[PDB]
RNA sequence: CGGAAGGCUCAGUAACGGGCGAGUAUUUAAUCUCUAGAACCGGACAACCUCAGGAAACAGAGGGGAAAACGGAGUAAGAGCAUGUGUUAGCAUGUGAUGAGAACAACAGUGCAGGAGAGUAAGAAGCCAUCCCAUCAGUUAGUAAGUAGGGUAAGGGCCUAUUUAGACGUAGACGGGUACGGGGGAUUAGGGUUUGAUUCCGGAGAGGGAGCCUGAGAGACGGCUACCAGGUCCAAGG
RNA sequence: GGAGUGUGGAUUAGUACGAAAGGAAACCCACACGUGACCUCUGGUGCAGCGGGUGUGCGGAAGUGCAACUGCCAUGCUACGUCUCCUCAAGCAUAGCUGGAAGCCUCUAAGCUAGAAAUGAGUCCUGACUCUGGAAGACGGCCGGGAAGACGACCCGUAGUUAACAGCGGUGUUGUACGAUAUGAGCUUUCUAUUGUAGUAGCGAGUAUUUGAGACACUGGUUGUUACCACCGUCGU
RNA sequence: UAGAAAGCGACGCGGCUUUUUGAUUCUUCGAUGUCGGCUCUUCCUAGCAUGGCCAUGCAGCCGUGGCGAAGUGUUGGAUUGU
RNA sequence: CCUCGUCAUUUAAAUGGUGACGCGCAUGAAUGGAAUGACGAGAUUCCCACUGUCCCUACAUGUAGACUAGCGAACCCAUUU
RNA sequence: GAGCCUCUAGUGGAUGUUUUACACAUGUAAGGGAAUUCGGCAAAAUGGAUGCGUAACUUCGGGAGAAGUAUUGGUUCAAUUG
């Protein structure tokens, strides 16, 4: 179980620590510790904060979502599936009329 | 919660309830996430799944490319998921939409079976069915009339697939014969007017050919004479 | 293809708001005259079909399929730059970013690509006239100018860098108060005094402010987006 | 010696009661003040530990003194945190039962019943005189520690899962070591051979790699090495 | 509102208290530190709240007069040395 | 004096402050009277900033203090408490 | 010739023990911000230089640093005191 994930430092949050900050703006946040909201406050980028997840990520020294490049896997030709013709006899006519062809 | 599974070999689709545990095994995964069958259901072992997409509670989508527990309010343009503009061109609008990651916010979840293996699933398996429409495009329609990389008038594949038609659905028969026609390929009435635009163009050039060269017979000192304004 | 016209009002504005001339430093779908077009290939989107969400408003998966819709190929064409020659079109030569295109029906026609000139509409400009308070006398520093560049459909402190100190005032500058402006209306022997929201022309607005996509053309509100002031429906989540 | 006290909400109920207007009565749940403890969480504190900069010292860099400043933070301590708090017996005022004096009557003259946040006990803290047991040795000092502490006293250990140093596992705190190498807004044009070619550089804040590095602690896990078997007093058989 | 006595009680009469101020000068002038506040503990009852009861001019709600009872409570501020 | 005078303003609330009023127990003109500027470790009231003064206290540092070696007094005293 | 740090020249003893409470010199503090007290007593906050911008009243000298606001390190350059 799990409290949810730090907004600043990116740390996942063991159940029934760390608190809730929030703003006029009508916003609620995550912080794992005092150490971490105050760094908001003070307006230190998390990036230049080493040991952080985020840091982490954004150097590339751990794997993350920007890393994956993902592509939709590729297929190969079929013997012509179309409407009524029988899978079958297409690769007997494909065949037929390339013979023809020649 | 429901399921709702697709299946694009055989053009078929099942909806079913899942329980408790079958649900909670399936919070934290994402669209285009894969999972086997067996985590939903006893057997079903090796049948691959892919998650596709599907809905809040309170009705709104979720999208692919917004990861995220939560809802949001996007700007929208036309060909945006989500969003459907009419009567204005360049329209734009702000919506509720969720992100892709599952949670108890999920009423219906959309998957694609990848393949069936060995195993019986009722209604998925149990039928074949084909497509709505036809090749109208001369080039398509000739790949499906079972030919490639030859020349025929249109009219011998018309022939071929119309008596393909009779013999192979009906065994003879005036059912079926769906209104085949064919684009891209050149008729009569075509090789007629496109022979006219020739007959043009070779006059057009001549006449105004002409003309300078009779022009000229008449004033060797065109140049001198219009000039002097 | 139209929804940028017409209709309503006079809040704001002492000003390109108003009258008279001129046609550029500019852009313009339709329409007219002259001229004027040999091009191949590929996917999707909407509707259709099968599931199926949401209190509603409004949406999902999966699979076919068109165009004179859309993206690519070749190919005509082709901006700018430089030098000759004709102000200035045009032509020659070198170099080249970019880069397309509609047919259909015969009741006997209707469309669509390119150019050059018109025609309509805007943008910016020239001259002249414009209300009260001195118990408001000094005002201005992109302010006044120059050189060079960016920006725009286009000239220009329009904006920016370095140099020069200008510009405007007792013939009323600057500040404050007030005002839609004319063609016209009422009174009138003559000279005058008063008014003009209100059939015509031009300007501005759509609860108050600000940003914007699409298009030939809007800083549009019987289009979109956010705040402020107010409202309406809910199953409380919108 | 002494300890729990009070308030509110819901339900009875818009009920009884009243012409109407108005309008009551257990059990359960939330809280405040008081009492006694506790650090799992959250605040606070910074002695041990890791980092940063300013002025000036040790020729430079590295390691660092002094004046003092500053970011984080183990263990511990603490409240602004968390847990805690009723049951018998005899009976006051009163209201009653039976009943004479006084053939009737009557709570009283004998006798009996119900009875208060009050009284006396138990659960809670302190602990007088006692009681039951083992054995010819017992106990104290000296040595080393803490959960205990002003000093005494208390809880413990002394040839062993004993102590201390190292590996190798485990659990934390800080934030990415020294040195190399590459880059860097810009600024500059030096040298050797030798006539003309070739060779051919300097100065620079910072940033990236090697590197969740390096430093520091604790381990009731496991291996190696090293140290420790004494002595003095009192009372008894 | 009838009616002495639910509640009051003129004109008179008998007591208790030492928390007010007097009255007196017994003790201390070779010295008993003098007002108020802060802090902290214990006691009294002539009972303001909280518990049990009796009367009523007690329908109910809110009250008023009395009895046994001293366990637990009785606050934060403005002006002023008070 | 009466007296914490009456009316207005400052506060939630004013025996305070400032502004008015005046038969002033017992103001007043070199026993000097009245209105201002600049300057006071002078007396008094309010606002902004700031804070362990307070609610309500907690933790940590140095030096003394406790225990130990060396050195070593005084005030006071009818005393049986 | 301020405070802080160094060169020349000069300098030091009632012993051991990690050492409770209450002190005396000092640090820091959630949320609140004078509610504290006769009284903001004590403490905190402000602080140098450069620029912009500065009221009532006045003996016209002053008020005035009024108030109110912004900037500031290292490096590598231009330009010569801006």
């Amino acid at each position: 179980f799990y409290e949810g994930t730090c907004v600043y430092s990116g740390y996942p949050v063991p159940r029934g620590k760390g608190t809730y900050f929030v703003s006029l703006d009508d916003k609620s946040s995550l912080f794992f510790s005092s150490k971490y909201k105050n760094f908001s406050d003070k307006k230190i980028k998390a990036k230049r904060v080493k040991q952080t997840l985020m840091s982490k990520q954004f150097c590339g020294k751990v794997e993350s979502v920007h890393t994956e490049k993902k592509k939709k896997i590729v297929v190969q030709k079929i013997v012509r599936g179309f409407p009524a013709l029988p899978k079958d006899a297409v690769e007997k006519i494909r065949e037929q009329n390339k013979d023809y062809k020649k | 919660m429901k399921l709702n599974i697709s299946y694009p070999t055989n053009g078929t689709h099942k909806t079913f309830k899942l329980d408790f545990k079958a649900e909670q095994r399936l919070y934290g995964k994402k669209t285009l996430d894969t999972f086997d069958g067996s985590i939903i259901k006893p057997e079903w072992e090796g049948l691959q799944f892919q998650i596709t997409g599907g809905s809040d509670v309170q009705g709104f989508p979720m999208i692919k490319t917004l990861l995220t527990d939560k809802r949001k309010k996007l700007l929208l343009k036309k060909g945006d998921k989500g969003f459907k503009p009419v009567n204005r061109k360049g329209l734009r609008k702000r919506k509720t939409v969720r992100g892709s990651i599952i949670a108890s916010d999920i009423s219906m979840v959309c998957v694609s079976l990848i393949d069936a293996k060995e195993v019986a699933i009722e209604g998925l398996t149990d039928v074949v069915v084909g497509a709505t429409h036809w090749p109208k495009r001369f080039n398509k329609l000739k790949a499906k009339a079972g030919f490639s990389e030859d020349a025929d008038v249109t009219a011998e594949q018309v022939l071929k697939v119309i008596k393909d038609a009779i013999l192979e659905v009906n065994a003879g028969g005036i059912k079926k014969l769906p209104k085949l026609k064919v684009s891209r390929y050149q008729t009569e009435k075509q090789k007629e007017r496109k022979a006219e635009k020739i007959k043009l163009i070779e006059e057009r050039k001549k006449k105004s050919e002409k003309e300078r060269a009779d022009f000229l017979k008449k004033y060797p000192d065109w140049q001198k004479k219009f000039a002097t304004k």
